[PDB]
């Protein structure tokens, strides 16, 4: 109960078409026409500097990627944060409110010099 | 207390920065993905510079450093609570979303719109950080519908499929049944004790609770 | 509609897949597979024609009771779990007739290789009506599919978008 | 004998399990024939302008004309005031408008009571 | 709970990749040799999801039942917990062997 | 490239679980015409697999081995200064 | 076959079987492939509510 | 809990309630009862912060504890000692309280036996 | 998806070597041009057998209302090839 | 993606593997069984109890400072 001869005939028309059609679908090797592309100094010296393996270089060549971001990404805003919040949100009253630090038996304060006395004598044993 | 703030705040700050380069400032789309990836690593080392502190001295502050919107008796400042909570939180959300986000470049690396994946992969992740470091009712719920939204997003990615749009729209519907009663608690918070900030929330400590923390527990669930 | 014949077919081929469900593993899938389709050939030989409509009745309304209640779905057919995952990528071909001049220019051989098919499906189209009408009943068309191509040179009538339908895998 | 399948309005008879299908009568096998002839009739039309080249716009599609017509501009024309839109209308339309009225008054009425004799706790309700 | 149920999902993730994007566990198996590292990393985090002791999740699942179950609770809910903790082996055995042991069940070119 | 597969004649079904079906079926007058199109799944590498017990314990041997010279290694410098 | 003449307004729009899209041929070429329809095919009065993102009413196991 | 299968499918009068711990009359009955004494006042407690919940009887203990741990960072392995000692003077407290528990039941007990007496006198 | 694509020959060589498994055909007589019912008549039946083990070999399912149209090696790979975009 | 080692996907065979798996894979399960062993030697109290439970059973009615039945 397979195909009639006039549905063998189509589906072998249909593929020859659609096959022809899936073959077009391939770009040329000289595909696609990237429009001519300005390259910077910046970008020749790596390429230059790189060229072959030389694995022991590379991490210069990482480090040289980690210390751009490392500056401009973790440096430059920390100076703006920090340059934000010293002159201009701690001018202005509870803008960073601490929790007051742990005052424990036996410490000095290293303002006011006090000295707080030790707790009384432990009735304590072994384990 | 210095570099405490300053290096909370630079975690969020940092997070940023894909988003804002996203608008046509540097245009490198091969590398966009190892760029997401490499902030949330910094993210991480940032972080555990105020983690460590608490863990070694208790150190917490709140920091309001910006004022919003008054509204008579009612101040509305963009603050940020760094405490036992989010302290913990934060190094630990940014080392598992390192890893999903490395993971993501080899799983994803066919899709046509990776690019477009590890930006709402971002945005999540900067909703999420509002969330847990929200310290004010209104801030948090900055972040509450931001993870919401996020997700419908994100679970809709393949869009042509209509399941994944059926699951998208499903997630939001229940997450808004939720939040009915998250502007529950709100309401009683602002009528009641006149404020949604949780200094004070907590510092006037009201006896009958049963509203707006069945509310909560109705957003929580 | 589908003839018994065909039925029998179904009905077999599906409770096979629900049956594989319940073994998972191969081996005792073997065994049981060999032992349901054993019980076909037991009425296979029957020729009476309204006992064995009896039995299908029967077979149909017991394979619903022990069907599984979660059977194993490619990951491609209509339940699976990527069904349609691709077809956001699946764009049209008419789109391209809308691209600017400039970004035309990026695939010089490509869009040349283009315009021979719309002088190709433009020259044929006259043909292909010609061939519709007059292999038509005169009141209307009775069923799907079309004529193949008669002759040398014509091709199968509607043919356009069958042919040219986007990839299954775009991207 | 295992349990027979039970249908409704949300899970339809599974088209196996349905005296229907296997009679094959002289009437069934001219009628499922006959929706296939002019279902074929119309993917003709359909099909002609669809693989038309020298057409680009939008299939006018009368099917979905009268679809949209029936449900917003021919529904009054074919509107009659009887005994089952009075009522439908009447509980659908004042019902929950009356029922909510009740419930909102007699809350602020409560509330009202609690509040003029010094009942109600409003310390630091200074935001209204 | 973060560190394992994240590293299950990518482990799951890398056996779905590989299968040509199967995920019913009754078209898999066989993978306890053929991908060894994710195999490591599926029974590590399977483990510390059932709470094997002295690995991550002890030191917080472990530490509430003790709370759960020495508290003036409610003892159908205390009841459940417990259940429930049984129930986490029950289904993470089924990961393992399903995906794991026995002999393969995906296609024969993967 | 030109991928080539192996030679379809090394699928026997004997010395595999496979046979113990054609024994059974065997009784009932039946047999498994597709039996040798799944002996694929237990000759070569997938013959045999670790038990469920023993997938558990994999990387135990060196573990213990380390174990002990750890703690070992400890009392060496642990009774002596 | 029509509405039952209620006056509801109905008209004489056909009354057809309250299925889903969901239970369509999959398999079958339509015309448009995620609502399961056909060119010229007379709509369900509650088209909208049976898409397939919508009440489904294919036949459940139990 | 083995004992609730004593209250709740047994005699509810002789097991004590948790919410109504005993009532009873005052030191009367121990003979030379001794007060629980506390080491950090009022101000101790008040200024390494402690949470309204740990600071009972071992805030002395804890207070030591707290001390340890803010020196010996980052060797978090350090101050085991100090922690054992928090444990082991948190259990005391805890069989403490547990004697209180047994010391009503059989109060309960005993008090049951001199009401059936006088019930059963005549 | 790194899946290796799949050649129009190489299509023949898997449906060929499936076939040649089912320990109920001739492997000597079976070729690309082999009618199930009219070559060496095979039973009905089995074309549901055969193309279940087709759909387990490439992953993908054919529908059943084409399923019963395909008794021919050779047209299996012309189905498949017309289902996968394979052109060489 | 990545290095891309490029083992050819063998037809139905076990499928290659490489010397870096199994040495990684076996470092991590052999590391789990030590991390076990090496803290379940030093402290073993948490997971089976850190004291004992007193039995308040064999307790004296002396200790609790019970009147006597006699008054
Ligand atoms: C002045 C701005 C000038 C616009 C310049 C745009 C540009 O040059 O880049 C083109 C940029 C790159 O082009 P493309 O790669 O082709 O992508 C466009 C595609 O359509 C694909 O676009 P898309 O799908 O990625 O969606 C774009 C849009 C929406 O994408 C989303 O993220 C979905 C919404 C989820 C947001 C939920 C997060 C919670 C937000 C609250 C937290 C605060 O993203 C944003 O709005 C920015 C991210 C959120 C910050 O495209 C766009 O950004 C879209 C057009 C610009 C729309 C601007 C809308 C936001 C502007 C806000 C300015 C006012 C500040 C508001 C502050 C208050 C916030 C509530
Ligand atoms: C309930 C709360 C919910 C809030 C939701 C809000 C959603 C909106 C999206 C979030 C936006 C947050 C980002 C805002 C950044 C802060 C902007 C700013 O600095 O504003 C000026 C601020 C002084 O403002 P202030 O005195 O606090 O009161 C003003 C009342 N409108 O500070 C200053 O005085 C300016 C000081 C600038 C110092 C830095 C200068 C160098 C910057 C170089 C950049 C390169
Ligand atoms: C606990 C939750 C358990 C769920 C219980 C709710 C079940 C509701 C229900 O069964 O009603 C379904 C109702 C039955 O009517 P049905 O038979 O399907 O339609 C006529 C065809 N004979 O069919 C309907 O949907 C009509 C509306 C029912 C309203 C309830
Ligand atoms: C409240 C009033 C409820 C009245 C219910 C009983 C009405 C009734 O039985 O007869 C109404 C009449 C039909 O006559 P009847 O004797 O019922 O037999 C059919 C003959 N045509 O039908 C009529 O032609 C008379 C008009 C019926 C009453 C119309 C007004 C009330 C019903 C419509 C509700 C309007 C909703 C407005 C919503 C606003 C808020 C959003
Ligand atoms: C450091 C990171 C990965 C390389 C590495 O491992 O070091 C590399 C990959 C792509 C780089 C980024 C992208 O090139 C986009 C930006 C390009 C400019 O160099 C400014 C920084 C910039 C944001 C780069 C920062 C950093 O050097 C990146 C993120
Ligand atoms: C008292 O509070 C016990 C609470 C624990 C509830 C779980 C009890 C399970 C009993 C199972 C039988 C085990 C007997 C050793």
């Amino acid at each position: 109960s397979g195909y009639t001869p006039e549905e063998k005939l189509r589906l072998q028309q249909l593929r020859e078409l659609r096959r022809r059609w899936l073959k077009d679908q391939e770009l040329s090797p000289r595909e696609p026409v990237l429009p001519p592309q300005r390259v910077s100094p910046v970008e020749r010296f790596w390429n230059k500097f790189l060229q072959d393996g030389a694995l022991w270089k590379n991490v210069i060549y990482k480090t040289y990627r980690h210390s751009i971001f490392a500056f401009t990404h973790v440096l430059i805003p920390v100076w703006i944060i920090h340059y934000y919040l010293k002159y201009h949100v701690t001018t202005k009253p509870y803008t960073i409110v601490e929790k007051k630090p742990r005052i424990f038996p036996g410490d000095t304060i290293l303002e006011t010099g006090e000295v707080i006395p030790p707790m009384k004598e432990f009735p304590d044993q072994h384990h | 207390m210095n570099m405490f703030s300053s290096l909370s705040l630079v975690t969020l700050l940092l997070l940023t920065m894909p988003i804002m380069m996203m608008s046509f400032n540097t245009y490198k789309p091969s590398n966009y993905p190892l760029y997401v990836k490499t902030a949330i690593s910094y993210a991480f080392i940032t972080s555990m510079i105020p983690t460590m502190m608490f863990i070694h001295s208790g150190q917490e502050l709140i920091i309001s450093n910006w004022h919003w919107l008054t509204i008579q008796t009612l101040k509305l400042s963009l603050s940020f609570k760094m405490d036992y909570f989010s302290m913990m939180f934060i190094p630990v959300a940014l080392f598992v979303t390192w890893s999903i986000m490395e993971f993501s470049m080899w799983y994803m690396y066919s899709d046509p719109n990776i690019n477009k994946f590890f930006k709402y992969l971002l945005l999540f992740l900067i909703t999420m950080l509002i969330l847990v470091t929200a310290n004010n009712l209104f801030q948090l719920f900055i972040g509450w519908e931001g993870v919401g939204i996020m997700s419908f997003l994100l679970i809709g990615w393949w869009y042509g499929r209509a399941d994944a749009n059926t699951a998208a729209l499903q997630a939001i519907l229940y997450n808004r049944i939720g939040d009915i009663g998250f502007i529950l608690a709100m309401a009683w918070f602002l009528t009641n004790l006149n404020t949604w900030d949780l200094q004070q929330i907590f510092m006037l400590n009201p006896s009958d609770s049963n509203m707006p923390l069945i509310g909560l527990a109705l957003a929580a669930t | 509609y589908l003839t018994h014949q065909q039925k029998v077919l179904r009905l077999y081929k599906r409770a096979l897949r629900h049956l594989e469900s319940w073994c998972i593993h191969r081996d005792k899938y073997r065994y049981f597979a060999c032992l349901l389709r054993a019980r076909f050939d037991e009425h296979k030989n029957e020729k009476d024609m309204v006992k064995a409509t009896q039995l299908l009745r029967e077979a149909e309304e017991e394979f619903w009771h022990g069907q599984h209640p979660q059977p194993y779905i490619f990951p491609e057919s209509p339940g699976g779990t990527s069904y349609e995952r691709y077809e956001c990528y699946k764009v049209p071909e008419w789109c391209l007739d809308d691209w600017h001049p400039s970004e035309k220019a990026m695939y010089p051989d490509y869009f040349a290789k283009r315009e021979q098919w719309k002088k190709l499906r433009r020259e044929s189209w006259e043909r292909e009506v010609k061939q519709l009408q007059e292999e038509t009943p005169v009141g209307g068309p009775r069923t799907e599919a079309l004529p193949p191509a008669r002759k040398q040179g014509d091709l199968p009538p509607l043919w356009w978008h069958i042919v040219t339908r986007p990839r299954e895998r775009p991207m | 004998s295992f349990p027979k399948y039970e249908a409704s309005r949300l899970s339809s008879l599974p088209t196996t399990l349905d005296p229907a299908e296997y009679d094959i009568s002289s009437e069934t096998r001219k009628a499922q024939a006959e929706r296939l002839a002019i279902r074929s009739r119309l993917k003709r039309e359909y099909q002609l302008q669809y693989y038309d080249p020298s057409r680009r716009g939008v299939i006018e599609d009368p099917a979905l004309v009268r679809w949209t017509y029936a449900r917003s501009a021919n529904i009054y024309p074919n509107f009659r005031p009887n005994t089952k839109t009075s009522l439908l209308g009447a509980l659908f339309g004042i019902g929950p408008l009356v029922f909510w009225y009740y419930v909102f008054k007699t809350d602020r009425d409560r509330k009202e009571k609690l509040i003029q004799e010094g009942k109600l706790d409003r310390t630091f309700n200074i935001s209204y | 709970h973060a560190f394992f149920k994240a590293m299950l999902f990518m482990c799951s993730g890398s056996i779905i990749h590989s299968l040509n994007d199967e995920q019913d566990i009754r078209k898999m198996g066989g993978l306890f040799k053929a991908m060894p590292f994710t195999t490591t990393a599926l029974i590590v985090g399977s483990l510390a999801l059932t709470g094997m002791p002295f690995l991550t999740g002890f030191y917080s699942k472990d530490l509430i039942i003790e709370a759960a179950n020495t508290s003036y609770t409610n003892a159908w809910a205390l009841l459940m917990t417990l259940i429930a903790t049984s129930f986490t082996a029950i289904y993470s055995t089924r990961i393992i062997f399903f995906a794991l042991l026995g002999q393969p069940r995906f296609p024969t070119l993967v | 490239s030109k991928m080539e597969l192996p030679d379809y004649k090394q699928w026997k079904i004997e010395g595999t679980p496979l046979e113990t079906v054609q024994e059974k079926l065997a009784a009932r007058g039946l047999r498994d015409p597709w039996g040798r199109n799944e002996a694929w799944r237990y000759m070569g590498g997938f013959a045999n697999n670790v038990s469920f017990v023993g997938a558990l314990l994999k990387g135990f041997k060196w573990g213990f081995a380390a174990f002990v010279v750890a703690i070992g290694a400890e009392y060496y410098l642990e009774s002596q200064k | 076959e029509p509405y039952p003449d209620d006056g509801t307004g109905y008209g004489d729009y056909p009354k057809l079987p309250d299925r889903s899209q969901q239970e369509r041929d999959p398999w079958y070429d339509w015309d448009h492939p995620d609502l399961r329809l056909n060119w010229g095919e007379p709509m369900h009065w509650d088209l909208d509510m049976y898409i397939r993102n919508r009440v489904d009413t294919s036949p459940t196991p139990v | 809990g083995a004992h609730l299968a004593r209250r709740y499918l047994g005699d509810a009068s002789v097991e004590p309630d948790p919410l109504r711990m005993p009532t009873f009359p005052p030191d009367y009955g121990f003979p030379e009862r001794k007060e629980r004494e506390m080491v950090a006042t009022q101000q101790e407690m008040n200024d390494a912060q402690l949470v309204l919940q740990q600071r009972d009887y071992c805030a002395h203990y804890l207070i030591r504890f707290l001390k340890c741990k803010r020196d010996s960072f980052p060797n978090f392995l350090a101050c085991k000692h100090e922690r054992h000692d928090w444990d082991y003077c948190e259990h005391l407290d805890y069989v403490k309280r547990m004697k209180e528990f047994e010391r009503e039941r059989r109060l309960l007990q005993r008090k049951k036996r001199r009401e059936q007496r006088e019930a059963d006198m005549a | 998806s790194d899946a290796p694509p799949l050649t129009l020959e190489g299509i023949k060589d898997r449906v060929l070597y499936v076939l040649k498994l089912y320990d109920k055909i001739d492997p000597e007589k079976l070729s690309v041009n082999s009618h199930f019912m009219k070559d060496l008549g095979l039973d009905s039946l089995d074309q549901v057998e055969i193309i279940m083990a087709m759909e387990d070999e490439f992953g993908f399912e054919i529908p059943d209302i084409d399923a019963e149209k395909l008794m021919c090696p050779q047209e299996i790979v012309d189905y498949i090839a017309d289902k996968k975009d394979v052109y060489e | 993606a990545g290095g891309g080692a490029h083992i050819e996907p063998r037809y139905r065979q076990f499928p290659q593997l490489t010397r870096s798996q199994v040495i990684q894979a076996e470092f991590f399960s052999a590391t789990m069984w030590f991390w076990i062993l090496w803290r379940f030697w030093h402290d073993s109290d948490a997971v089976l109890g850190h004291f004992p439970y007193p039995d308040p059973s064999q307790w004296t009615d002396e200790e609790l400072g019970i009147p006597p039945d006699d008054e």
